[PDB]
């Protein structure tokens, strides 16, 4: 089924979701505190990971949409609204 | 091996484009994801539980036509043939 | 008059469809007839249908379903891979006859992939090519799956897969490997079966 | 539609044909008919086509790459080489080499005279063109005449569609050796059509199709043929084929 | 006789640019098969020309983008047309001296330095002084002598350095900048590198209340 | 929106300015357009014929023109209720362009669905220039497509040398199947015979497609590590 | 010809510039060697060498697309007079009824370049820059395509009055002549509008009602027909037939111009 | 998972409604009133897609 809408004031999404992509850095020391829980602490068996994470904090120990300006910019457009 | 989600089975037979080598391909199947469906009178399934025990929940209720996409007469013949059935000790 | 034109017109020559441009179900042949246009004519957003395609647009292929919309736009796609599949095949060399001496809606032979007829011999440098090789992808571990110009085969090995093969797992279709195309039929569905050997 | 072009002074290449090499009958089934011919064929393989917009030389350049379009580029080859063997014999649109060209001439073939590279061209022609192909005076980017065989329907522009080496015989290790050097340079190329740069252009063109000496000359005496073509070429055009 | 609008975009917001724009298209569109291979005027001196007020950061952007194009045409292929409506928009080595010396001034904090770099050995004089009687910090001594190390000609040269203002750091400091500015006159192809080093940036830095 | 009536009576209004004196001079249009009037009625306007299929529009069969029984058996005696309806909206509705050759269009593409991969240019050149002679299907200034086969099978009805258009319509596919092996083994012979002589192709479709592929699946391999190190976190 | 390029040595191959020059020498004379190309469609040439208004046929409007109308569901009812049919979900415009409204129009446009009066080409719409400067440029017109600003026309002191004025005399020849800031800030009122895309100009268009000029429009199924003096039926999303149309009303304003220019020198 | 069931029977939002007595005319008004909201979010998001359609296509 198809629910068209009456004509709007706007066409506007209230908290646009974005893409929060993850940091390495905390990707990287999860899986080496697991490492350590599960083969012991200092275990040589995930010093890489060890390794990788120095390598990846060194520096700094870290490591928007655009929906709402189209569906403005295109509504009038879109909408199938009749003639005037 | 990987996750099953993240890889893509072409099946056999098909023709494919290397866009399908992709996860827009995957993405893009997620997004775009019987019976009663037909001229069978739902009504004649009163007495059949298992047939109709398919168009509820769990608990029992029975689904919206959101969910089952029947037409509207048969949504109303499945719920009276789901009442009628709950009512004469099945279901 | 007009209605003769129209009738014979370039527009009117594509067949109606209003098929899904985006199915993501199962391809064994094409759906959309491919509208192509010169690069004079994309330069100035020329397709010959009713609207100017969008700038974005840089392909000189694409496929439709509706002119114009109460959308105020025209439904498309700027794709047209399935030619890629077809002129493939035809590299391949492997043919697949009703084509020699009220209405019926099933596919006639091949469905126009190929009018190549079975019995030939590709003369090369070398000599008359006994087999065809052609390159491909082993896609997952299974008579194996693999990707071989734009179409999905039957791999049947010599005596066993190397070690590449689970050496590599799931990541396999990212190394590519040398098949002999043994035959192609088509079934009723439409769909191509070309059965071809590792190497 | 591609048209065969209309040439200057029709009326009396139909009456006459081409004094010293072409009979009536000979330039009318070399380009009255074989020019028809063609563009009805290239008509028909690039009608509702992009191609059908190009004419034949950014046609071969544009399908040389391309293995499957090879009998459009042939077409396309052959269409343009066969006007660019007629303008340069016909009567005219007493014209002689220009210094420029024997400049080169000299500069190109170890300071041969011009008669002494036709001899040249004969016996290249005689040997390295067995059955259909063309015969070409070409000049490189490196301002050095040299001469071109291509076999049936090779171009002189593109070399890697040159065609100039009989692959259905025997060929000595010099040859393949070109043909692995020509190989890895078309692999050098970054685009992704896999074309190459090539500067080489025409000066002198000789059609050795059947279709221009066999009906005036004979199944041999195609050296008699190439040399009326050599001994009596228009001499305007060819010197303005060559870049001042 | 007929009073009209002088230009063919008059009724568009900004003719002027529009006119322009116009003239320098057609040009760009004449010329579009020659190869290719610039102080153009400032966004005032545009407006002054093009529509005053009414124009905008965008269009004088397309304005240089359109002259860029023209500009880098080959050189060798260009003609009096483009160049004729191109100039529409346009807007001492140091040596040695005859003691073979590279004069050089450098300043950091309030301390000046004043070095005079020949080719030599690697000694040094500061204030007609040892290198390590004047300063006595190590730290200002690699300070020193560290753009002869970036271009490796420690020892290939003889540096007298003379400074004055400013205490020990800022004078050893201004005396490493000297002695690169000097240095690049000895081999103008090293002066990047020395610019990479950072010993020929100024050191803006000073007392502020 | 409501007819406007102040675009097309530009010259009467002008006029009333000028005979007034509000304005001096006469404008530069003013002979032109009292010249060349405008159309100013801007009414609907009735249509009785389909242009297309030739059916009529607004015609009624009276009881009178039904005199034989239906396919029930029964007569007709009286107009039904759909007769009795006032059918105005029809002669103005713009009516539906009908052709049996899209019937015969659809037909074709359901049985040669790979001739959809065939392209195609919906760019005209010029519809008047276009002088054929549908005795044959291939055509100079054409393609060979399924237009080819349909004109073939409309050509053949009109001359009545079928009388049935299935037969007509294979007849013209028998003929179009000619033209495409014969297009087909002339490319493949082509390029045997351009490899006999030395022509050295670059990339070739297969090598083109491997190279696409290659392309995409390194950027699938470097997010399915990543997702699989995050998923793993 | 080619001035400050530096041959090359004829021991030393050619340079750049000197092979783009011989290949330059090559496409002039022998690239177009083989066969000569008829009856195609260039993009261009609809621009450059338009018909003249006698020789437009159905045919030619109808390969240049200009039948194509809107969407059914799009329809403007009041446009219902214009219309052929239906055809696969769009209204079909009556090619007849478009040529005779060209036809008219044109010799409106005509008319009007020969009594010099000032002629103005409004297309707001991506690619229609260049056929609106060569129309006007062949009509000694003007031409808007970026935007047209509300108020031009009935709120010209305000917008266009600082831009500068001439006097031009029969043969459009500049005369030089000093005008007063008076005559300088005078309105100066087109004498003809067409708009190549009427329903996103309603501005432009009432602004011309209520200044009084006569307009020309391209008129599609979603269009208003009344807003316009003379309409033009057909379809305004195309470049090509809009470029078609535009260049046929300025051919009829070039030969306009061109006998009143004949008539002015005799 | 079992949270997933209460959820998916709304089994938690009739406890809440059950705990106080509501007048049939306002259970009606706002039966209509979620409706319509529901609707209103359905259309809401088919207008999304075919803007995230058209930008993608260029439009
Ligand atoms: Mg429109």
């Amino acid at each position: 089924p198809v629910y068209r809408l009456p004509p709007l004031p706007r066409l506007k999404v209230k908290k646009p979701i974005i893409r929060q992509e993850a940091n390495k850095c905390l990707v990287l020391m999860s899986n080496l505190l697991q490492c350590w829980s599960s083969y012991g602490h200092m275990s040589p068996k995930c010093a890489g990971l060890v390794t990788e994470l120095k390598s990846c904090t060194s520096e700094s120990a870290l490591g928007k949409s655009n929906i709402n300006y189209h569906a403005a910019r295109l509504y009038d457009r879109i909408n199938g609204k009749p003639h005037d | 091996k990987i996750d099953q989600s993240l890889s893509k089975k072409l099946p056999k037979g098909t023709i494919y484009d290397p866009f399908d080598f992709s996860m827009g391909r995957i993405h893009l199947d997620r997004k775009y994801q019987d019976i009663m469906k037909s001229g069978a009178n739902p009504l004649e399934f009163y007495a059949r539980p298992r047939i109709l025990s398919r168009y509820v929940t769990s608990t029992g209720r029975i689904q919206h036509r959101d969910i089952t996409g029947l037409s509207a007469k048969n949504q109303r013949r499945l719920s009276k043939a789901i009442r009628r059935c709950q009512a004469i000790g099945l279901m | 008059t007009l209605a003769e034109l129209l009738g014979r017109s370039r527009i009117a020559q594509v067949a109606n469809n209003h098929k899904p441009l985006t199915y993501t179900g199962k391809k064994f042949h094409p759906t959309h007839q491919i509208i192509e246009t010169k690069p004079s004519t994309l330069y100035r957003q020329e397709w010959g249908l009713k609207s100017a395609i969008p700038s974005k647009i840089k392909s000189r292929y694409l496929v439709y379903n509706d002119l114009d919309t109460l959308e105020r736009i025209t439904t498309f796609e700027p794709r047209g891979g399935t030619q890629w599949n077809r002129l493939r095949f035809q590299e391949m060399g492997v043919p697949i006859n009703p084509f020699f001496k009220k209405f019926n809606t099933e596919i006639i032979g091949t469905g126009g992939l190929s009018y190549s007829l079975p019995g030939k011999l590709k003369n090369s440098p070398n000599g008359v090519i006994q087999r065809t090789v052609v390159p491909g992808r082993i896609l997952n571990v299974v008579k194996w799956l693999a990707a071989i110009g734009g179409f999905v085969a039957d791999v049947v090995f010599f005596q066993s897969p190397p070690s590449s093969f689970n050496s590599m797992g799931d990541f396999i279709r990212m190394k590519t490997f040398l098949f002999e195309i043994l035959e192609a039929s088509m079934e009723k569905n439409g769909s191509v079966s070309m059965h071809a050997r590792l190497l | 539609i591609h048209v065969v072009p209309k040439l200057p002074n029709s009326k009396a290449l139909l009456q006459n044909g081409v004094p010293n090499i072409l009979s009536s009958s000979g330039f009318k089934t070399v380009w009255f008919d074989y020019q028809r011919y063609l563009c009805d064929k290239l008509t028909l393989a690039t009608a509702g086509q992009s191609l059908e917009s190009y004419y034949p030389f950014h046609i071969l350049l544009k399908t040389a790459g391309n293995p499957l379009q090879s009998n459009i580029f042939n077409l396309a080859s052959s269409i343009h080489n066969n006007h660019l063997f007629v303008e340069n014999i016909l009567p005219s649109a007493k014209t002689e080499p220009s210094r420029l060209f024997l400049s080169k001439i000299k500069d190109s073939f170890n300071g041969s005279d011009w008669e002494v590279v036709k001899e040249e061209m004969i016996y290249r022609a005689e040997n390295e063109v067995l059955g259909q192909g063309w015969l070409f005076l070409v000049e490189n980017n490196e301002k050095k005449l040299f001469i071109l065989t291509s076999n049936n329907n090779g171009t002189p522009y593109y070399f890697p569609r040159n065609q100039s080496f009989d692959l259905n015989s025997a060929i000595s290790i010099d040859e393949f050796a070109t043909l692995k050097q020509m190989k890895e340079l078309i692999g050098k190329s970054t685009k992704l059509n896999g074309k190459v740069q090539d500067w080489t252009m025409p000066i002198i063109c000789v059609n050795l199709w059947d279709h221009a000496y066999l009906h005036d000359y004979g199944v041999g005496n195609r050296s008699k043929y190439v040399k009326n073509v050599l001994d009596n070429l228009n001499w305007s055009v060819v010197n303005n084929r060559i870049f001042s | 006789r007929r009073i009209v609008p002088k230009l063919a975009t008059f009724y568009s917001a900004n003719p002027n640019h529009e006119d322009r724009i116009n003239r320098l298209e057609r040009l760009l569109r004449k010329y579009i098969k020659l190869p290719s291979q610039a102080p153009w005027i400032s966004f005032d001196e545009y407006a002054l020309i093009g529509g005053g007020t009414k124009l905008k950061p965008t269009q004088y952007t397309q304005l240089l983008y359109m002259l860029n194009k023209l500009h880098n045409i080959d050189p060798q292929l260009t003609n009096d047309e483009i160049t004729s409506e191109l100039s529409q928009y346009y807007k001492k080595i140091k040596t040695l001296d005859e003691f073979g010396r590279s004069i050089a001034v450098g300043k950091r904090k309030s301390s000046t330095a004043k070095v005079f770099v020949v080719r030599g050995t690697g000694e040094i004089l500061v204030n007609g002084r040892q290198l390590n009687d004047y300063f006595l910090k190590m730290k200002d001594r690699e300070s020193i002598m560290y753009p002869l190390q970036v271009i490796e000609s420690v020892g290939k040269y003889n540096i007298f350095a003379t400074t004055s203002g400013g205490g020990p750091t800022g004078q050893a400091e201004s005396i490493m900048h000297a002695i690169a500015k000097a240095l690049v006159v000895f081999n103008p192809l090293l002066k990047s590198r020395l610019h990479k080093a950072g010993v020929l940036t100024r050191d803006y830095r000073h007392v502020e209340r | 929106m409501k007819i406007q009536t102040n675009a097309v009576n530009v010259l009467q209004r002008t006029s009333a300015y000028l005979k007034s004196g509000l304005l001096k001079e006469t404008p530069a249009w003013y002979n032109v357009v009292a010249s060349i009037p405008p159309s100013t009625k801007f009414t609907r306007e009735p249509r009785f014929k389909n242009p297309s299929n030739g059916h009529i529009i607004g015609k009624l069969v009276d009881v009178t023109e039904q005199p034989h029984a239906n396919n029930k058996g029964l007569y007709k005696t009286r107009p039904n209720s759909s007769d009795k309806r006032v059918g105005v909206k029809r002669l103005y509705r713009p009516p539906k362009l009908t052709y049996v050759e899209d019937r015969l269009r659809s037909l074709f593409y359901k049985q040669h669905p790979w001739e959809l991969s065939r392209p195609k240019i919906l760019v005209e050149n010029e519809i008047g220039d276009e002088n054929y002679d549908w005795s044959h299907m291939l055509q100079i200034g054409r393609p060979l497509d399924g237009e080819s086969v349909i004109q073939r099978t409309m050509y053949l009805i009109k001359t009545k040398q079928y009388g049935d258009m299935v037969e007509a319509y294979d007849h013209a596919r028998y003929e179009f199947y000619a033209l495409r092996m014969q297009e087909e083994t002339e490319q493949q012979v082509a390029l045997e015979e351009a490899e006999m002589f030395g022509s050295l192709f670059g990339v070739s479709a297969i090598e083109h497609g491997i190279q696409k592929e290659q392309e995409v699946l390194d950027v699938w391999e470097k997010k399915v590590v990543e997702e699989t190190e995050l998923m793993a976190a | 010809p080619y001035p400050n390029l530096i041959p090359s040595a004829n021991d030393k191959p050619y340079s750049s510039q000197e092979l783009f020059l011989r290949q330059l020498n090559h496409s002039m004379r022998t690239a177009k060697l083989g066969a000569t190309i008829s009856k195609v469609y260039y993009p261009h040439k609809d621009i450059f060498y338009p018909p003249l208004p006698e020789n437009i046929t159905v045919e030619s409007l109808m390969s240049a697309g200009v039948h194509l109308g809107q969407s059914t569901s799009l329809w403007r009812s009041s446009t219902q007079s214009y219309i052929y049919g239906e055809y696969k979900g769009i209204h079909i415009i009556d090619l007849n009824q478009t040529l005779s409204y060209l036809k008219r129009a044109a010799k409106v446009v005509e008319g009007v370049s020969e009594s010099g009066g000032i002629i103005l080409f409004l297309g707001t719409r991506q690619g229609q820059k260049r056929g609106l400067e060569e129309a006007a440029k062949k009509t000694h017109g003007y031409y808007v395509s970026t935007r047209w600003i509300p108020g031009t026309l009935t709120n010209s002191t305000e917008i266009s009055g600082i831009w500068e004025k001439q006097e031009i005399d029969s043969n459009d020849n500049p005369t030089e002549r000093a005008l007063s800031p008076n005559e300088t800030s005078k309105q100066v009122k087109p004498d003809l509008l067409v708009v190549l895309n009427p329903t996103e100009n309603r501005n432009a268009l009432l602004e011309a009602i209520k200044s009084r000029v006569p307009t020309i429009a391209i008129i599609d199924t979603d269009s208003e027909p009344s807003l316009v003096t003379y309409p033009i039926p057909g379809n305004d999303d195309s470049l090509r037939s809009v470029n078609f149309l535009l260049g046929v009303l300025a051919r009829a304003g070039q030969r306009g111009l061109q006998n009143r220019l004949a008539r002015n020198n005799e | 998972r079992l949270n997933r069931i209460m959820f998916e029977n709304n089994i938690p939002g009739d406890k809440r409604s059950q705990r106080f007595y509501m007048k049939p005319g306002k259970v009606a008004e706002l039966k209509r009133s979620q409706r319509h909201r529901k609707e209103f979010m359905m259309g809401f998001k088919r207008l999304i897609e075919i803007v995230k359609d058209a930008k993608r296509k260029g439009y």
